[PDB]
RNA sequence: AGCCAGGAUGUUGGCUUAGAAGCAGCCAUCAUUUAAAGAAAGCGUAAUAGCUCACUGGUCGAGUCGGCCUGCGCGGAAGA
């Protein structure tokens, strides 16, 4: 059971990007289906000591946001180059 | 004793004492393993 | 060592005879070199074999918290190291005994020689034993 | 028995006596000549087999006495008379050369019990079988 | 001493080393050693941190090299002003950028594989650290 | 910390006096006065002896455990008093005390004599023996080093001024 | 972590038997007595011996231990 705090994203581009992975929240988005892609942004830490687990590519996913209870899968990830974290992940809606 | 610029536990009666700001291995058991730097 | 549930399972092959046996004895080596081993452990074997449970975890709340179960005048005991050990053949065996006549064998120390259950009294070397 | 201060364990190959070259001085170091060890020993010769590597260990004490309470001869040479190999171990890892049922082995196990540290007879035939296959031995079952 | 057979040309420009890289990821092994630095690696360089990893661990396991130098380089001789056409090449580097993964290993236990990359980290000139095959 | 909460008792007949950061302890076998550095806090106010840090100062803890320590020795040794016990391993290694004063005859070409401190007394009931005794550890540690730098105990055979509780390790020639 | 103990039985385990006996190295990498003890980590023996350590008993009394990401620091750092 993977659940992860998340907040809808106001500003994207490469300098809002950087900015907010600054602080320690690295973004993803949340895609598939039929509705709309929802950018989306959450703690970094918190993703990083769940994301070291083999299930948490396996299982089905509940990230909370707004209250909303969204099924959804971890499709692909952008890890840091050299560094050990991670900077985006595609998050397929299943 | 060594001036190696990379000083090391050579064993387990290796102990490190940083002694007026310079680190040094001093090991109770073999006068060899004493040394300094770094 | 391992967590907590390796050292429960300790507790549970203790308790596992204690609600079936008859008589409690004390003996404690702290100058018990290997010849007790030879001695004192391979007694148990002449006897039944090797389930007699002479295990020595008598901390203040390590062996006390197995003891409300059964015979509880043993959550007092602490310090002065305890070996515990149960009589499963024969009712009234001499076991308690066989520490009695043990005391010119390499039996200088054994936290008194004690003895545990039956009057639930302290030391006193019994002698009202079945034969 | 007293604390180790002079004792030690000794007697390679007891078939034939005073072991000199292969133990030697082990026993004359502290103060215990080869002469008299003999003597004590002859009467423990014919009474046991002759020709088994047996063990014994020389008690020493500080009054020129010294006796002695002779050991079980190891399971590295009684796995040699009783498969009938006169071989050892070698390479363990590589070969197995032995052929030695586990009852042709606790009859006489049972004589091991008689010095060994055991509670029962054949919960230590297993302490055998853990050097059987250290030697390149199978116990057939 | 890993060099390329016959090339296109014999010498090439200096260029630059900028970017990323692209081998990020441990995909061959399980085990790797991924360079946080930015450098080249000669032939030589490359060879010797081979040697002192193949034996670290023994002589089992699998090794995989995912670098290639591919690339000349040139250097004027000792009294030799400057101009008078390219120099002649001698040695063989590659451009590494922070997080390309130079060695990848399986097979070995991963303490083992911890003290092989060690040493082969020390023969080398840029910072590496160890990584894992993670999954996905 | 864990030194500095522990508690040293001082013993009956013996008084210890608060001179704001100088300490004095009185007893039968002297009197040792020593002053703390200002990250202590001392307070005495019962039968027992009690350590803390000061505000202010980051290093309190430690320096209260040094502090805890130090009174330690202040109270054993003016009650028992403390004991060094050396050896003179080697030929020809004699030794004897008049009064204050240590010869020595330690191999050289002149008798070499140590000035004992003030409340240092030196025994000699073995000519390859030296016993010491005083009320600071700290001074008397100094002494029993001193009389060790003279000679050092040798690597070989183990010759020269040595502890009683010391051990020498000896190494060969490597060929005879 | 300290303060008081064990640290065993076989088992000289075989190999060139000069002996490798827990401790040059080849190998299985055992089983029992079991509060616990690895046929063994160091010093020490031609080989034994011995001093200990792991692991386990008691006292004690609370946090301690081993990595990661980093800010500011130390050494490496010797010339007229």
């Amino acid at each position: 059971m993977f659940t992860i705090n998340a907040e809808v994203r106001k500003e994207q581009g490469k300098g809002a990007s950087r900015r907010l992975r600054a602080a320690n929240k690295f973004p993803a988005i949340i895609y598939g289906g039929k509705e709309a892609p929802l950018a989306i942004e959450l703690d970094h830490d918190k993703v990083m000591n769940m994301q070291a687990k083999a299930e948490f590519y396996s299982e089905v996913l509940t990230i909370v946001v707004d209250g909303k209870e969204i099924k959804v899968k971890a499709q692909d990830v952008q890890r840091h180059p050299y560094k050990p974290k991670l900077q985006h992940i595609d998050f397929v809606r299943a | 004793m060594k001036v190696r610029a990379s000083v090391k536990k050579l064993c387990r009666n290796c102990k490190i004492v940083k002694r007026d700001g310079v680190i040094r291995v001093i090991c109770s058991a073999e006068p060899k393993h004493k040394q300094r730097q770094g | 060592m391992a967590l907590n549930l390796q050292d429960k399972q300790a507790i549970v092959a203790e308790v596992s005879e204690v609600a079936k046996g008859a008589l409690s004895a004390v003996v404690a080596d702290s100058r018990g070199v290997t010849v007790d081993k030879m001695t004192e452990l391979r007694k148990a074997g002449r006897e039944a074999g090797v389930y007699m449970r002479v295990v020595r975890n008598t901390l203040l709340r390590r062996a006390v918290e197995g003891t409300p179960f059964e015979c509880l005048k043993d959550a007092f005991v602490g310090p002065t190291l305890i070996a515990y050990s149960m009589e499963h053949p024969g009712a009234a065996a001499r076991l308690f005994k066989e520490f009695a006549k043990a005391n010119a064998k390499f039996e200088v120390k054994a936290a008194a020689f004690e003895g545990e259950l039956i009057p639930a009294s302290q030391i006193d070397r019994l002698a009202t034993l079945p034969t | 028995a007293k604390k180790v201060q002079a004792y030690v364990k000794l007697q390679v190959a007891a078939g034939m006596a005073n072991p000199s070259p292969p133990v030697g001085p082990a026993l004359g170091q502290q103060g215990v000549n080869i002469m008299e060890f003999c003597k004590a020993f002859n009467a423990k010769t014919d009474s046991i087999e002759k020709g088994l590597p047996i063990p014994v260990v020389i008690t020493v004490y500080a009054d020129r006495s010294f006796t002695f309470v002779t050991k079980t001869p190891p399971a590295a040479v009684l796995l040699k008379k009783a498969a009938g190999i006169k071989s050892g171990s070698g390479k363990p890892n590589k070969d197995k050369v032995g052929k030695i049922s586990r009852a042709q082995l606790q009859e006489i196990a049972q004589t091991k019990a008689a010095d060994m540290t055991g509670a029962d007879i054949e919960a230590m035939t297993r302490s055998i079988e853990g050097t059987a296959r250290s030697m390149g031995l199978v116990v057939e079952d | 001493m890993l060099q390329p057979k016959r090339t296109k040309f014999r010498k090439m420009h200096k260029g630059r080393n900028r970017g990323l890289a692209q081998g990020t990821d441990v995909s061959f092994g399980s085990f790797g050693l991924k360079a946080v630095g930015r450098g080249r690696l000669t032939a030589r360089q490359i060879e010797a941190a081979r040697r002192a990893m193949t034996r670290a661990v023994k002589r089992q396991g699998k090794i995989w090299i995912r670098v290639f130098p591919d690339k000349p380089i040139t250097e004027k001789p000792l009294a030799v002003r400057m101009g008078k056409g390219k120099g002649n090449v001698e040695y063989w580097v590659a451009l590494i950028q922070p997080g390309k993964v130079l060695y990848e290993m399986d097979g070995v236990p991963e303490e083992l594989a911890r003290e092989a990359f060690k040493l082969a980290a020390a023969k080398l000139p840029i910072k590496t650290t160890f990584v894992t095959k993670t999954v996905m | 910390s864990r030194v500095a909460k522990a508690p040293v008792v001082v013993p009956a007949g013996v008084d210890v006096k608060i001179n704001g950061q100088v300490i004095t302890i009185k007893g039968k076998n002297g009197e040792l006065t020593r002053t703390l550095n200002d990250a202590v806090e001392v307070k005495h106010a019962d039968n027992t002896l009690t350590f803390g840090p000061r505000d202010g100062y980051a290093d309190g803890w430690a320096q209260a455990g040094t502090a805890r320590a130090l009174l330690n020795s202040m109270v054993i040794g003016v009650t028992e008093g403390f004991t060094k016990k050396l050896q003179l391993v080697g030929v020809g290694y004699r030794a004897a005390v008049k009064g204050n004063v240590i010869n020595l005859s330690l191999g050289f070409s002149h008798p070499v004599d140590h000035q004992l401190p003030a409340g240092i007394t030196a025994e000699c009931p073995t000519q390859t023996e030296i016993v010491l005794k005083g009320a600071d550890k700290q001074v008397i540690g100094q002494v029993a080093a001193d009389l060790r730098a003279y000679r050092r105990p040798e690597p070989y055979k183990g010759k020269g001024v040595r502890y009683a509780d010391e051990v020498v390790r000896t190494k060969e020639a490597k060929k005879k």
